[PDB]
């Protein structure tokens, strides 16, 4: 139940909301996103 | 019980007494559709149950793993292999009598003797 | 302003397994009287099975409040699904049950 | 007990996939009145069909 | 009535027909064109829109920055297409909703003028239902009545 | 009592059928036929 | 996966035994009150009564279930339209988005995600839930029927 | 190789298990031995 965890759940938790975006309006508008990658463990 | 449904509305055909003909109809309370009363009964309560006690009976009934066994004949086939179980009415006060099923013709037959 | 092109174009919608539909994103129907078959275009030979003889209240329409350019193609004539050559189809099917991920 | 372990579970996708290709008619098309004795097929509490 | 182990000493020692061709339909017409599948719940035997009624009219019926939630395009597109499709006369009426259960693996065999056919993928299906046929509605008229 | 089918019926002098349903309920429910309320299984014992 | 929901549809059985008013309501989240069940079949597009009993009583032959079903049906007879039904619910939970054009969207919106978060959370599968629910009812009767 | 099958609670409702194989599987004594049930099943 730990080998299961470290391998898969950790990543699937990342992949759910890698992304979140911020859009700045101008006077043409901006839009800032940031997204995550696959997870690396030492 | 045993009540029809509308046509072109397919909704439950409620009793509507005809006073003129001195009789009961059956309508679609959604639309116009109505129809006469074919059985002078209306309703019933039927407190008691001896219905369904053969539930799960299938021509695939033997294939069950864990109904134990015996040898009685088919009261029709005279076929003496069959399987048993108890009253499907898993009600409280039900009696024990055992429902048997031919494995030649699936002939139902119980084990009580007081009334067949 | 809905338009009715035919509403009677007899059509046979089919459901498919994944591979051929994916390969479909021609052939030749060898009806046999009713062991209907189809000679695909090269590839395998998949017959016709009659998923539903008679098909009703179901028709084909098109698109181009806000209405849009919508036409009535035709009625579903008869529903079919597919019998998928066979062992390889059977092999890949069981093989398909063997996916993986990183 | 000594001889017990715990399902650490998996994806159910390949399973569903199988039954799809194996006669488990989709639910939506279920018409009971005419198909009285269909065996319901559940997965993880999801009555698929 | 004992415990014996060295049986590794033992175990290591004891060891007619009618053809009908097909054709994947040209793609440009598909590219310009959207087609989908009609389904009715009338329980009417065929319900041919031919014998339904005329006419037919089927149709759908600076500051600072901020956070936007994220959705895939097809969902936004289809969510955006929430206006239910409606065919009318000006008399009976039909509307449906999307089903999302069986739009994937679906190609149609257009019985062309020839015995041959073409294969056409399925974009959408819909389930138009008759409505207002006996035309009773009490939007809040039975609602406030309900509390009785 | 001589009848094998112990059957009893009644009629009254909208739809009467529903009061009957209310009516037949109370009949079954709240009409004791004898014996005091709240008391059941008069169990002998020596 | 997805916010690990704790959403508990409950399907209460009003009515002590024998008594009439054997009605059945269900307690969908974010909804102020318990909603009669037929209002929900309708809410998922099954208007007609005959279609309804298909979803719940899996036999044209047992009628007893139908009998305990009887009162629960007229419970719905008030409503006959999905949108009225859906509007009804719109009138029933956390009324902030006054726009009925946005509110009945919302009772739709909720019943997309916020109800049986399993078998789906997306448009279109509305009927499939209407079975699963329509099944849960069956057992509730079936149990209370002592079978 | 399909020799032994992992089994859980829910699954057990559906099956009919045997205590000891030699005890039971073949269809067919000390006073000091505990008395043991039959292989009718
Ligand atoms: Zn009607
Ligand atoms: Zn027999």
């Amino acid at each position: 139940s730990f080998n299961q965890f470290v391998d898969y759940t950790l990543q699937d938790i990342i992949c759910e909301d890698s992304t979140l975006i911020l859009e700045q309006l101008a006077q043409i508008s901006r839009k800032y996103e940031i997204s995550f990658g696959k997870i690396y463990v030492t | 019980t045993t009540f029809r449904f509308c046509r072109d509305c397919n909704n439950m055909l409620y009793p509507r007494e005809d006073k003129e003909n001195n009789r009961l109809l059956f309508e679609c309370r959604t639309c116009s559709y109505v129809e006469e009363a074919g059985s002078p009964l209306v309703y019933r309560h039927e407190l008691i149950t001896n219905i369904g006690e053969t539930a799960g009976v299938v021509q695939d009934i033997g294939s069950d793993p864990t109904l134990p066994r015996s040898d009685r004949e088919c009261p029709k086939c005279h076929s003496r292999e069959n399987v048993f179980f108890q009253s499907q009415q898993r009600r409280k006060d039900t009696s024990m009598v055992l429902f048997f099923v031919c494995l030649s013709c699936s002939h139902i037959f119980t084990s009580d003797q007081k009334n067949k | 302003d809905l338009d009715l092109e035919r509403s009677n174009r007899q059509v046979w919608l089919v459901r498919l397994p994944m591979f051929l539909a994916e390969k479909w994103r021609l052939g030749k129907i060898r009806i046999n009287k009713s062991k209907i078959t189809l000679l695909l275009n090269e590839p395998h030979e998949y017959d016709l099975e009659l998923t539903k003889k008679v098909v009703e209240n179901e028709y084909v329409f098109t698109e181009q409040t806000i209405p849009k350019k919508t036409a009535i193609v035709g009625t579903v004539c008869h529903e079919c699904q597919v019998m998928p050559y066979h062992k390889i189809v059977e092999q890949r099917r069981n093989i398909v049950k063997l996916n993986n991920k990183e | 007990s000594l001889m017990s372990c715990i399902s650490v579970g998996t994806d159910p996708m390949p399973i569903i996939t199988f039954l799809s290709e194996w006669g488990m008619e989709p639910l939506e098309d279920y018409v009971p009145h005419q198909s009285p004795d269909a065996t319901r097929v559940f997965v993880n509490g999801v009555w698929h069909g | 009535f004992i415990k014996r182990d060295r049986m590794r000493r033992n175990f290591l020692r004891m060891r007619e027909y009618n053809e009908f061709p097909l054709r994947a339909i040209p793609k440009e017409d598909l590219e310009n064109m959207r087609t989908h599948l009609l389904k009715f719940q009338s329980k009417k035997k065929i319900n041919p829109v031919t014998d339904f009624h005329l006419p037919v009219r089927l149709h759908r019926k600076r500051k600072t920055r901020q956070l936007k939630v994220l959705d895939e395009n097809a969902k936004k597109l289809r969510f955006e297409e929430f206006y239910p499709w409606v065919m009318e006369d000006f008399y009976n009426t039909w509307v449906g909703s999307y089903e999302a259960g069986n739009s994937d693996s679906y190609v149609l065999l257009s019985v062309e003028d020839d015995g041959s056919f073409t294969m056409i993928p399925a974009d959408k299906v819909y389930k138009f239902t008759a409505r207002n046929k006996y035309a009773t509605l009490t939007i809040d008229e039975a609602e406030k009545r309900m509390d009785k | 009592d001589n009848d094998e089918k112990l059957i009893i019926r009644c009629r009254v002098v909208a739809e009467e059928d529903h009061m009957l349903k209310k009516i037949e309920n109370t009949m079954l429910e709240n009409i004791t036929l004898r014996g005091v309320e709240n008391i059941e299984r008069v169990v002998m014992m020596k | 996966k997805g916010s690990r929901f704790i959403s508990t549809l409950q399907v209460k059985l009003y009515g002590r035994e024998g008594s009439s008013a054997r009605t059945i309501k269900a307690t969908l989240p974010y909804i102020k009150q318990d909603i009669p069940i037929v209002i929900i079949f309708r809410a998922l597009g099954i208007i007609p009564d005959g279609e309804i009993l298909e979803h719940i009583c899996y036999d044209v032959n047992d009628w007893q279930m139908l009998e305990m079903l009887k009162p629960c049906v007229e419970d719905g007879f008030v409503i006959q339209d999905r949108e009225t039904a859906l509007d009804f619910i719109g009138r029933r939970g956390t009324a902030l988005g006054i726009k009925k054009e946005k509110r009945i969207q919302y009772a739709k919106d909720i019943l997309q995600k916020e109800f049986l978060p399993h078998i789906t959370q997306l448009e279109g599968f509305e009927s499939r839930k209407a079975f699963f629910l329509g099944y849960m009812i069956n057992r509730l009767l079936l149990c209370a029927l002592d079978r | 190789e399909g020799l032994v099958e992992y089994i859980d609670a829910e699954e057990e409702e559906s099956i009919l298990i045997a205590m000891q194989p030699e005890d039971l599987e073949p269809a067919e004594v000390d006073p000091a031995k505990r008395i043991r049930v039959s292989h009718h099943a």
